[PDB]
Order: structure tokens, then C-alpha cells, then sequence
């Protein structure tokens, strides 16, 4: 069995005031496209793709 | 093949990914670059030769 006692309200109020966003978008990214073609999947034995 | 524009000002460039590029000096056919302006800040600076 579990329970939750809820987080006081002035701490709540301080974490929530500091929260940067995670993904944010700029032209200079670095960008690196995925290593393994994710579109086509290859069966390694007998070469048919799906 | 991918070349850069080249720009008249000192800019600030995202790094790329490259991975394509020739043996030798395959290059004559360039004329000029940023002929209407001053001078050529960042990219290939050809001037007429």
C-alpha cells in the first residue's frame, strides 16, 4: 500500500518559478541525421526489406 | 556538393556535417565571390584573377 502527503504550498511555488524549457529551438543546432535508416528494415538473412 | 556562402562579415556558424569532397584542384571555373561588395569576411575570398 502507498500514499501521498502533498508538498507544501511555498516550496511548490519556488520549484514550479524555476523551470527552463528542456527543447528549445535555434538555427545552430548541430544537427546529425540517425545513423541506421530508420524508413526501410532489412532482414539480415535473406536480404528482403520491409 | 555542398559549399557555404560566402559572407562579407565576421558571422558565427553552426557546425556542419561533411562528407563529401574531391581529390585534386577541380576549382577553375570559380570566377569571383562577393563581387559587388568590399571584401569577403568568412567564405572563400577568390578575387579575379
Amino acid at each position: 500500500d502507498i500514499i501521498t502527503r502533498p508538498t507544501s504550498d511555498s516550496i511548490a511555488a519556488v520549484a514550479n518559478a524555476t523551470k527552463p524549457a528542456a527543447v528549445v529551438s535555434d538555427p545552430q543546432s548541430m544537427k546529425v541525421t540517425p545513423i541506421v535508416n530508420p524508413s526501410s528494415y532489412v532482414c539480415n538473412v535473406c536480404n528482403a526489406r520491409f | 556538393f555542398c559549399i557555404p556562402i560566402p559572407q562579407v562579415y565576421p558571422c558565427i556558424t553552426a557546425r556542419r556535417v561533411h562528407y563529401a569532397f574531391t581529390s585534386e584542384n577541380n576549382n577553375d571555373s570559380l570566377f569571383s565571390t562577393n563581387a559587388a561588395s568590399i571584401d569577403t569576411a568568412f567564405g572563400e575570398n577568390a578575387a579575379v584573377s
